[PDB]
């Protein structure tokens, strides 16, 4: 039902991945750099 | 929720033209009076 709902609310307006708040408590900031620090990605990809 | 949103709104917030006019009017004219009676209040030093 939620998985049908998040589908619905972003295929109908876009939303960017960044405003999306899970809990009061999350940080966008510091959330993407400790999951990049814990599993390294390849940058040539995001830059070529 | 609302302060959480609070402080993703003020964190990721690039001043503009139009928002830096508003304050400014904000600041300088429209709270004058108050403004003035503070500065009044300064300078008022009493002794015993």
């Amino acid at each position: 039902s939620l998985d049908r709902e998040a589908q619905n609310m972003v295929v109908n307006k876009g939303i960017c991945p960044e405003d999306v708040i899970p809990d009061s408590l999350f940080s966008f900031r510091h959330t993407m750099v400790l999951l990049r620090r814990l599993f390294p990605q390849d940058s040539i990809s995001s830059f070529y | 929720e609302v302060l959480a949103a609070a402080n993703s709104f003020a964190e990721n917030y690039s001043a503009t033209s139009q928002d830096m006019d508003l304050f400014q009017t904000l600041t300088s004219c429209t709270f004058s009076k108050e403004y003035a009676w503070k500065d009044f209040l300064n300078g008022i030093h009493c002794d015993v």
